[PDB]
RNA sequence: UGAGGUAGUAGGUUGUAUAGUAGUAAUUACACAUCAUACUAUACAACCUACUACCUCUCU
């Protein structure tokens, strides 16, 4: 059944006497592979048949010669590995998956897996199993292989748009007079624009012997406006005055 | 490509200056100088070289050096210079210990450099055991600051001043910059003079500062006063806000913001509100990280309040010109200093601008302003700007942002280097270090507050119309008033909306800087001609008919007076150099008076590697520019005369050079080869990609050879003798062995012409190993007409019926022309010997093609079994295979079996059955024995054994099961029935020898083709013998202190430069131990148009010349000499001077150069050095390598070794060419190199490489062997005697194969008449039986392999003569004319060809030693320039007998004191070939029998410039390699520092640089030991085996590999090395390799090669 | 040592790619960019060959 045609022709002759003889016509060592061309003959007594055949292997050529006589009587591959070298990878590892228990007709199945996909190949020998698996895996991989200050200005513009009328009142009122309550109006802006104000008067005294306060805007940035005075309360009022200056110079457009 | 610009090329008027360091040591060599260099490493280089030169002067009548050093005597750590002096010189140096007290017995006169501290030498000179008249150099380590000055004052004012100047040594004083000594300047001119009065020198300050001062395009100085910066409303509000916050933060309490305050106020007051917001950018980006990065909550409050202050400023500016409302917008808000920078860039409209700053935010905001305005304005489209900062991060902490900073410096300075950006707005890092293009503008932004900042950054503008523009603005005055709130104008804004003092002080500052550089040029000696001298000579440059090579043609070349100097510079800058060599023309000016005018003669000097070894004494002119131009014109005429400058007058180059001897030029060939060469699309000749078909040449002992009747023919016996029985492990069937030497019937050759002697080769049979020979039958055999017919029938029987060798297409032709020898069956005689078996020949005639008779049962019943009819028989059966029979041997006649003994299987009963069932036969005698038979041989290639493969490894045999198991199981035997078999007339023993026949005939033909080659070359060139002793037989061959020390060495080596970069500070002052010039220069600056104001926008007949230029020649003589010619030939100037020199006394010239610059160091011969006055004349056994057998009478090689050379590796044979082919490749390259050194005695070796590479290429060796048709003698195929073999006396039509009683006309008449008488297509050319395809490279391989064969038998002379036969003429010819009868026939001596001459090939002469006698005492200067290399000679064990080879090998191309030889480059070229051959020949002869790959990789590990430099340093080079290169001294310094760490053993990784010049001098010492020894290879190998034999033996037992190959193959498709990228420094480069999914690893080095090597070492020790 | 098939294993050739070692420069300031100048390796592959182990049809 699955005998090779050289053995098939040998079987058809050995039942009728006669042993064939193979003679190599021509081998050709070209640029990338050599070709082999055999001639098979058939007796010297009664109808001396003959044929010739060729292939890229000696056994393939002998097989093709015998197959032609039966009909008468009726390369890199590692382009895959170069491509693996191109896309920054370790080399592939095809692995011997399984085999058939019969010794002379075992058809191997060999799988090649890498970090992306998995493929496999079945062959009459394990070498052609690797060729079919590597062709399928090559097919699989070749089918589907300051600005911070501007940001602060932007969301402070948004909180300005969420503030309300006290920004325009702040613009249209001179802050030189202390008759407008700085701390109270900053708290009004806090209640108005969903935030809170913070006042820090640190306990020590300066070289000038004065008091100072830092007002912190409890919003997204860190936020400090400074102020000082001879007393603690005047220092906190001047700090809220500088906070009003901050919101004022932010407001005008 | 992208760069492709002028880069100034090379200088045209000043001779392209040498680098300053060797000029300083030139001046120091003859003057007591004071070298003013800020760099400690430069001072250390000059001191090292100067102690070396004056040490060479010292140890001749006995002197000593001293190095008084203030940083000595505290720690016992050796100093800065003790390292360099003890590991880079051969001297013995003695830095004294802290409180040193004379270790044991310590006589001071046995010390050469003697490092001390200043008070130590006061001690040691008052000790009076180191006398001052013995000291030859006194290097004051510092004498430019007051402390050590007061300490060294007792030395001078006690000992040096009370000493006559005939005893005072050189007083090289290593001062720092006199141009950085910081004492205003009003007393500067005093103190150095005071210094010169007190250390007894005079300053010869010639630095990198001064070399730009003299020999460069002086840029145009434009110190622009900008304007006062007035304030508008917005800037006043901003100043109010930051002053308010500054005065507050003075009082804010925490019981670095002043950095932001003290930076942003200056930005506001010097650039304006726009750059104030774009520096609020930089400082708020600093705060946005440094407010989070702090752990203190109140410091967090402080940094964030400063951040909100910067927010306030940025919002104020953003609400001011985008919101209140753009080149008028930026010009409105910029300060005027920005405006003048804009006008300076607008006017200079091409550019390479180099703006400078001193703070990083300043540079960043200048970048932002130029980016904005360049993307706005029409004028500055061409400004694409890129900035710089300094190194604000540290390699200890935050290495991610520090590395990102380093990559930003790398990526900015790479794209400034070509032309991608023209503008580099840098900071203080750009002054030194970083390399930039030639510049045509440096706009310095601040005033340069230091002189050095002024000069090292003005001295970067070198694109000849270059500019230097300094901006001047009023300095910072704080408008701060106190802790007040916002002002009335500030509140109104937010609700509604002194040049003269600064300019005068910079004028005084720049007048001081001008006086500094005027004092610097005052201190420099080599004064240079002013600009008006160039203008005068330019006017004078037409009265001279220029020198013409082809004066008939007005298109051809011409050398005028400007092109004279430009051509001398172009010639010397095309002379060959390495990376560290500066090759320049030296020049010595002069003056003397000549009957009136004083005239300025020059003397010239070209580099040492130039072939022009003379002093080109130039001709005088009134102005020294004009006589400089004429001296270079005299040089260019002499250059074209001597043949450097060819007939087009541009130096020649490699490509245009042509081989001089006419045999070396030919390179001619059969015209199909040059057709393929001109085609350039087929596989080109000489390669392995082109297959050409040739003819399997049947030997000339086998053509026209058949006997005809009566012709006496010789009878050879094909003797077979078994030398090695089969091992019983391979004996998987247990058969008896059969020796063939006791077999009765064997064979014989029978031939009309004698086969000569051949190598008794061996075959490998089923029965073991047999030795095949041939032996003659003495009685020559006469054949009758009848016996020829029976031998014809027999030979058709033996090679057609028995062995089945005859193909289809071939015929038996009994009367055949070629391949026509007889084979006859020989029988042993009873008494002794053999003869032809005539009875068996008659039997073969009778038993013809007898198809075996199917015996009927009558004879089977009638006659019984016979033992003698089957013992030693061949027992083919007749019931099956009736027409193509199958032949079995007989192992045993087995008696225990029978036809009734049991069948081994189970489908039948015993052996008398199943002959009835399967066949129909009946066994009659059922009481007969049976036949243990094994098949006859059917793979007749018995040339290779089957149980031992090629490397001596023995392949696996057949276990113990498949032996004495199934050996004796009756299933796995062939047992035949003797009445069912016919005994073939050929017995079994005759079948043994008969089946061995085809490979016997093949190997005899192969050894005959090899003997044909031998007799061929012995016919042509006397090389061998023609006929004859037996040839040799044909045989096949078978922790922590390590890193601590490394860190110490690398750190202190870099700490010299770290001490330089911690010394941008102030120098000398005097504690008691001009103004007119300043006012003049102030008037010059305000009046000469240098100072732009604050409003001006920035911007004669030929007879007269003959009278002037020749004032020493009057109205007479000149009138006759000029004649009616329009312009004088140069010979007229030469002739008129020759007349005046003839008339008068001896002239006494005047050496000039203000003294010693470019004199007394280079080219001086006749001088009184005291008063500097010239008196010149204008007019001049255990494996020897060189063992040679007695080649006269030699039989040439053996045909086994020639056969080995002819055998390709496609043969799959035993023998093979490859080891010969590598050894012959290396010997060919060696011998060609040595003859090119002998022959082209002046040619630069990059053209010797061109000529050798033409001789040694694959095209040349293919083409020569194809001229000798070597493709038709080669063995290139696996010998299958059924597929590619022609049996004796058969014939093949040779054309009827492919073009498809009638077949016997093909040889008789024609072929095309026979043709027309009746997987990848189908057509194949080429004939298997009598042709074989060979690649052209395989022909070249057989060429080199045959040189290998002739080499290994008949010596180097024989291999030279074989390449003389083959065509590579590499020997000289001394022709006689029939000088004898060609009976004596010395080898080389060819035919009496055409007219009766011989053409003998001569040996190699001793070449003339390269001691140039262009100076009058070159032997005494050779004795004096090699004082003390005797310890070096002991360090390699061979005394040079002509020491100019040794000096030549040690002389770098920059060692300009050498006037006696060339450089080493030619010896490096020769010694590489010598070393390559010696190593390849050594690894050939190791009995491990290395492969091609093993020998190549073990050579590449043994021969490697890194191994070469390591063995150079280890075995004591580099202390004698005489160079004067600074950078190479640095590289040698660091490399020997590391190699004394290792005890002489072999972010970014940074391996220490391997000095390539040390590998080159490792090679050049081999070349010089070769040449110096009458060209011997066992004087080179003795020395270099004694050096590298530890390395040979260590790398023999393992494999080192290069780090690059070892990484790239240990991760074979994974270790990928990438493209190099250049660093910020511009002389370093970085290579990264990604071992994929395992990491990127990075290395640095100067070049791409050491950078990949370092990266490979990084990943190698990483993955371990 | 019938013929075939499969597995190793040991040789070699050729292709393709990545290289290396030596030499060599001139473009280029000088280098990188080299290199139908010489030799070879590794990875993949094609082929030829040798042996062994298992088999199947023979053959006995
Ligand atoms: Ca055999
Ligand atoms: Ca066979
Ligand atoms: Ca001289
Ligand atoms: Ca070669
Ligand atoms: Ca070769
Ligand atoms: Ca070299
Ligand atoms: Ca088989
Ligand atoms: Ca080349
Ligand atoms: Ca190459
Ligand atoms: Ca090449």
């Amino acid at each position: 059944a699955m005998k090779t045609p050289v053995s098939i022709l040998q079987e058809l002759l050995s039942r009728r006497g006669i042993t064939p003889g193979y003679e190599l016509v021509q081998i050709e060592g070209a640029i990338h592979e050599p070709t082999f061309r055999f001639r098979v003959s058939f007796k010297d007594k009664d109808t001396p048949f003959t044929a010739m055949g060729a292939g890229r292997s000696k056994k393939e050529a002998k097989h093709a010669a015998a197959r032609a006589l039966i009909d008468k009587l009726i390369n890199p591959i590692g382009w895959l590995q170069e491509m693996c070298m191109q896309r920054r990878w370790p080399p592939p590892s095809y692995e011997t998956e399984t085999e058939v228990g019969l010794p002379h007709e075992r058809l191997f199945t060999i799988a090649c897996s890498i970090l992306n996909y998995r493929e496999m190949g079945k062959g009459k020998s394990k070498k052609i199993a690797k060729r079919l698996a590597a062709h399928r895996m090559w097919m699989r991989l070749q089918e589907t292989p300051t600005q911070h200050s501007n940001k602060v200005s932007q969301f402070h513009k948004t909180l300005k748009n969420a503030t309300g009328k006290k920004l325009l009142k702040l613009q249209k009122t001179c802050l030189k007079n202390n008759k407008i309550d700085y701390i109270k109006l900053l708290g009004e802006i806090a209640t108005e624009n969903q935030f809170e104000v913070t006042y820090v008067d640190i306990e020590e005294k300066t070289f000038s012997g004065q008091f100072q306060c830092l007002v912190q805007l409890s919003t997204l940035p860190v936020g400090v406006c400074h102020g000082s005075g001879p007393t603690a309360a005047d220092a906190q009022r001047h700090a809220a005055q500088n906070a009003l200056e901050y919101l004022k110079i932010m407001t005008k457009k | 490509m992208a760069f492709h610009w002028c880069d100034n090329n090379l200088h045209t008027t000043v001779f392209t200056p040498r680098d300053f360091q060797v000029e300083l040591l030139a001046t120091a060599y003859e003057r007591n100088t004071i070298i003013c260099l800020g760099h400690r490493s430069s001072k250390e280089f000059i001191a090292l070289k100067l102690l070396q030169e004056l040490s060479r002067r010292a140890r001749r009548h006995g002197r000593v050096s001293v190095y008084l050093s203030c940083e000595v005597g505290t720690s016992t750590e050796p100093c800065s210079i003790y390292t360099m002096l003890t590991h880079l010189t051969d001297l013995r140096v003695w830095q004294e210990q802290p409180d040193m007290q004379i270790p044991f017995d310590h006589c001071w006169t046995d010390y050469h450099v003697s490092i001390l501290r200043p008070e130590g030498f006061l001690y040691l000179l008052e000790t009076r055991e180191l006398l001052l008249s013995r000291v030859e150099l006194i290097v004051l380590e510092d004498c430019h600051d007051s402390a050590v000055y007061q300490r060294i004052r007792p030395l001078f004012e006690n000992h040096i001043m009370p000493a006559p100047p005939a005893d005072r040594p050189r007083i090289l004083g290593l001062a720092g910059p006199l141009h950085s000594a910081g004492c205003e300047l009003q007393q500067l001119s005093a103190m150095l003079a005071t210094l010169e009065q007190s250390v007894l020198c005079q300053i010869e300050s010639a630095s990198d500062i001064v070399t730009v001062l003299r020999y460069c395009s002086r840029p145009h100085e434009y110190i622009v006063q900008c304007a006062p910066f007035e304030m508008d409303e917005l800037s006043l509000v901003l100043a109010d806000v930051l002053n308010t916050h500054k005065s507050f933060l003075l009082d804010h309490r925490y019981d670095d913001p002043l950095n932001v305050i003290n930076s942003l106020l200056v930005v506001l007051h010097e650039m304006g509100p726009w750059c104030t917001q774009r520096a609020a950018h930089h400082f708020y980006q600093c705060n946005e990280k440094l407010k989070v990065k702090t752990p203190h909550e109140r410091h967090y409050l402080l940094y964030c309040l400063v951040s909100t202050a910067l927010i306030q400023l940025y919002s104020l500016c953003e609400h001011a010109f985008h919101r209140h409302l753009s080149r008028q917008t930026i010009e409105r808000y910029s300060s005027p200093k920005v405006r003048r920078l804009l006008q300076t860039l607008r006017c200079f409209k091409t550019l390479c601008a180099l703006i400078y700053c001193n703070q990083n935010h300043t540079a960043r905001v200048l970048f932002e302003l130029l980016a904005e305005i360049s993307r706005r304005d029409p004028d500055l489209k061409f400004l694409r700007c890129q900035y710089t900062t300094d190194r604000v991060a540290d390699p200890t902490t935050e290495p991610k942002e520090a590395e990102l900073e380093h990559r930003r410096q790398e990526e900015v300075l790479k794209r400034f280097r070509m032309h991608d950006c023209n503008v580099l707005i840098g900071t203080s890092v750009l002054e030194e270090g970083i390399d930039v293009p030639k510049c045509n503008l440096v706009v310095r932004w601040d005033p340069p507050t230091t002189y050095r900042s002024y000069v090292q950054c003005k001295g970067r503008a070198r694109a000849a119309p270059a500019y230097h523009v300094i901006l001047v603005a009023p300095s910072y005055k704080s408008p701060t008033v106190g802790s007040v709130q916002l002002t009335d104008r500030s509140h109104r804004y937010i609700c509604a909306t002194s040049l003269a003092s600064t300019t005068k002080d910079l004028v005084h500052q720049m007048a001081q800087y001008r006086e500094i550089e005027q004092m610097l040029l005052s201190k420099c000696a080599n004064t240079e001609p002013p600009e008006q001298e160039q203008c005068e000579a330019e006017r004078f440059s037409a009265c001279l008919a220029a020198y013409r090579p082809k004066p008939h043609l007005l298109t051809g070349a011409s050398v005028d007076l400007g092109s004279a100097i430009a051509l001398v510079n172009k010639y010397c800058a095309r002379l060959p150099s390495d990376t560290f060599t500066k090759l320049t023309a030296l020049w010595r000016c002069t003056r003397n008076e000549r009957a009136g005018v004083t005239l300025f003669q020059y003397t010239l000097r070209l580099p040492i590697n130039s072939p022009l070894k003379h002093d080109i004494v130039g001709l005088p002119m009134p102005t020294q520019t004009l006589a400089r131009r004429l001296a270079a014109l005299q040089a260019c005429v002499e250059l074209h005369r001597i043949g450097e400058l060819d007939d087009q007058l541009q130096p020649i180059g490699k490509e245009g050079f042509r081989a001089l001897e006419p045999d070396w030029e030919c390179f001619e060939l059969e015209p199909e080869d040059e057709q393929i060469v001109q085609l350039s699309d087929e596989p080109r000749p000489g390669t392995t990609k082109r297959r050409q078909y040739y003819y399997k040449r049947i030997a000339s002992e086998f053509c026209d050879c058949r006997p005809v009747a009566g012709a006496p023919c010789y009878l050879y016996f094909i003797q077979l003798t078994l030398q090695c029985p089969i091992p019983e492990e391979q004996n998987t069937r247990g058969r008896k062995i059969y020796p063939p030497e006791d077999a009765q019937q064997g064979f014989g050759i029978l031939t009309t012409k004698r086969i000569p002697k051949l190598s008794a080769f061996s075959i490998f049979t089923r029965s073991g190993e047999v030795k095949v020979s041939l032996e003659l039958a003495k009685e020559r055999v006469i054949l009758t007409s009848e016996q020829i017919v029976c031998i014809n029938g027999f030979l058709n029987y033996t090679f057609t019926n028995v062995l089945r060798l005859q193909k289809f297409l071939m015929l038996f032709d009994p009367d055949s022309t070629e391949n026509c020898v007889f084979i006859v069956p020989t029988v042993k005689a009873p008494a002794g010997g053999k003869h032809i078996d005539w009875q068996f020949l008659e039997l073969i005639q009778a038993n013809g093609n007898t198809m075996p008779r199917a015996v009927p049962d009558e004879e089977r019943q009638a006659q019984p079994f016979d033992p003698q009819r089957f013992q030693d028989a061949v027992v083919m059966p007749w019931y099956r295979n009736q027409d193509q029979p199958q032949y079995f041997y007989v192992a045993e006649i087995c008696p225990h079996l029978s036809p009734l003994s049991c069948f081994p299987g189970d489908n039948y009963r015993t052996f008398k059955h199943y002959y009835l069932v399967k066949y129909g036969l009946t066994i009659q005698n059922t009481s007969q024995p049976l036949l243990d038979v094994d098949h006859t041989s059917a793979r007749l290639n018995f040339l290779t054994p089957r149980y031992v493969n090629r490397k001596g490894v023995a392949l696996p045999t057949s276990s113990e099961e498949t032996k004495r198991a199934k050996r004796e199981n009756l299933e796995q035997k062939q047992i035949l029935v003797p009445e069912l078999c016919t005994v073939h007339p050929f017995p079994a023993s005759l079948w043994r020898t008969a089946v061995c026949l085809p490979c016997i005939l093949y190997r005899i033909n192969g050894l005959l083709l090899a003997d044909d080659i031998r007799k061929q070359v012995s016919a042509d060139l006397g090389l061998g013998r023609q006929q004859i002793f037996e040839w040799p037989m044909l045989d096949f061959g078978w922790e922590k202190r390590q890193k601590q020390l490394s860190i110490i060495q690398a750190t202190n080596a870099n700490e010299r430069q770290y001490q330089q970069t911690k010394n941008l500070l102030i120098g000398f002052n005097f504690k008691h131990e001009y103004e007119e010039s300043i006012a003049k220069l102030k008037t010059e600056i305000e009046s000469g148009g240098m100072l732009v104001p604050h409003d001006q926008q920035l911007v004669v007949s030929m007879m007269e010349l003959l009278k002037q230029l020749l004032p020493y020649v009057n109205e007479d003589v000149l009138a006759k000499k000029l004649g009616d010619r329009r312009e004088l030939l140069l010979s007229d100037l030469v002739e008129l001077n020759a007349d005046w020199v003839a008339r008068h006394e001896q002239e006494t010239y005047n050496v000039m150069g203000c003294g010693d610059s470019f004199d007394n160091y280079n080219d001086h011969h006749r001088l009184n050095l005291d008063e500097k006055q010239l008196k010149l004349q204008y007019e001049r056994a255990g494996f020897s390598f060189d063992r040679q057998p007695d080649l006269v009478g030699h039989p040439g090689p053996s045909p086994s070794i020639i056969l080995q050379a002819l055998t390709m590796s496609n043969a799959n044979d035993g023998i093979n060419l490859e080891r010969l082919e590598t050894i012959g490749d290396s010997f060919l390259k060696y011998a060609i190199t040595t003859y090119l050194y002998i022959t082209y005695e002046n040619v630069h070796e990059g053209k010797l490489s061109h000529l050798r590479s033409k001789q040694v290429a694959n095209l040349n060796l293919y083409r020569l062997g194809r001229r000798k048709r070597l493709g038709e003698y080669m063995i290139a195929t696996k010998f299958e005697p059924h597929d590619n073999w022609l049996p004796p006396c058969y014939y093949v039509p040779k054309e009827l194969e492919k073009a498809l009683a009638d077949l016997l006309d093909i040889k008789n008449l024609s072929s095309v008449q026979i043709c027309e008488m009746v997987d990848f297509s189908c057509f194949i050319p080429y004939n298997l039986v009598s042709q074989h395809s060979i690649p052209d490279k395989s022909i070249a391989d057989c060429v080199e392999a045959l040189i290998g064969a002739y080499l290994i038998e008949c010596g180097p002379r024989g291999a030279l003569l074989f390449m003389a036969w083959l065509g590579v003429r590499v020997l000289p010819i001394t022709r006689q004319l029939d000088g004898g009868n060609q009976e004596q026939r010395i080898p080389g001596s060819t035919k009496p060809n055409a007219e009766n001459v011989v053409t003998v090939y001569g040996a190699w002469p001793t070449p003339r030693s390269p001691l140039l006698h262009f100076a009058p005492n070159a032997t005494e200067e050779l004795d004096q320039l090699l004082s003390g290399f005797e310890e070096f000679e002991e360090s390699l064990g061979y005394k040079f007998r002509d020491r100019s080879y040794l000096l030549q090998a040690m002389t770098h191309a920059s060692y300009t004191p050498n006037r006696l030889t060339d450089c080493y480059q030619r010896l490096e070229f020769l010694g590489d070939a010598v070393l390559d051959y010696l190593i390849t020949r050594h690894l050939y002869e190791d009995p491990r029998q290395h492969s091609p790959g093993a020998l190549t990789d073990l050579r590449s590990a043994l021969v490697n410039n890194t191994i070469f430099a390591s063995l150079a340093v280890r075995h004591g080079f580099h202390k004698f390699f005489r160079h004067l290169s600074p950078g190479l001294n640095d590289v040698i310094d660091r490399f020997v520092r590391i190699q004394q760490e290792n005890g002489h053993c072999i972010d970014d990784a940074e391996d220490v640089e391997v000095p390539k010049a040390l590998g080159d001098v490792f090679e050049s010492i081999a070349g010089a030991i070769f040449l110096d020894s009458n060209m011997s290879l066992d004087v080179v190998w003795h020395v270099y085996s004694n050096m590298m034999s530890p390395e040979i033996e260590q790398f023999s037992n393992s494999v080192p590999k290069s780090p690059i190959r070892e990484l790239l193959e240990l991760e074979p498709e994974t270790a990928k090395f990438g493209k190099p990228e250049k660093l910020a420094d511009g002389r370093r480069v970085r290579v990264t390799v990604d071992v994929f999914c395992k990491g990127t690893f990075r290395g640095i080095g100067r070049n791409y090669r050491i950078a990949k090597c370092t990266a490979a070492k990084c990943a190698l020790r990483q993955l371990k």
